[PDB]
C-alpha cells in the first residue's frame, strides 16, 4: 500500500511548480458556436475561442495546447469575507496537438 | 426689412437644421439602450453581479 503522501510528491502537478507559463495539453470536452470548453487536468476547465484558422477540426475529443496563467481565477474585493470564485480556469489557445 | 426674398439660402439651412436635429432627437434614446458603447447594459450587469455576490456575512 503506497502512502498518499508519497502520491502527492510524485503526481504530475506537483512536479509542475508554479501553474503560470506552463505549456499543458488538454482535451475538449464541451463545444459552442465560439466557445470550447478545454479541460487541462486541472481542478476546473478553461474557456477559450475558436481561432480564424483551421477552426473546423476543433471538435469534441480533439486535443489542443495550452499556456496556463493562473489555475483558477479568485480575486478578494473589499467587503467580502470569502473570496469570489470564478470556477473556471484561465489559459490561451497556441495550436491543435501535433500527434 | 424681415422679408426672404433674399434670405432663402439661410431659410433652407434653418429648417434643415430642425429636421437634421429632430432626426437625432427622436432616435438616441431608442438605439442607446442596447448599443452598450462596449459595456453592458444595467440590466446585464445585475443579473450578472447577482450570479457571483458579496459576502459580508459568515
Amino acid at each position: 500500500v503506497e502512502s498518499f503522501a508519497s502520491m502527492l510528491r510524485h503526481s504530475p502537478l506537483t512536479q509542475m511548480g508554479p501553474a503560470k507559463n506552463k505549456l499543458v495539453i488538454g482535451q475538449i470536452f464541451h463545444i459552442v458556436e465560439d466557445d470550447l470548453y478545454i479541460d487541462f487536468g486541472g481542478k476546473f476547465h478553461c474557456v477559450c475561442k475558436r481561432p480564424e484558422v483551421d477552426g473546423e477540426k476543433y471538435q469534441k475529443g480533439t486535443r489542443v495546447r495550452l499556456r496556463l496563467l493562473d489555475l483558477e481565477l479568485t480575486s478578494r474585493f473589499l467587503g467580502a469575507t470569502t473570496d469570489t470564485t470564478i470556477l473556471e480556469a484561465d489559459a490561451v489557445l497556441l495550436g491543435l496537438q501535433e500527434s | 426689412e424681415f422679408r426672404d426674398e433674399a434670405c432663402r439660402k439661410e431659410i433652407q439651412d434653418f429648417f434643415d437644421c430642425a429636421s437634421r436635429a429632430e432626426a437625432a432627437r427622436k432616435m438616441r434614446s431608442i438605439q442607446e439602450n442596447l448599443g452598450e458603447l462596449g459595456s453592458l447594459p444595467p440590466k446585464k450587469l445585475n443579473k450578472l453581479l447577482h450570479r457571483f455576490p458579496n459576502k459580508p456575512h459568515v
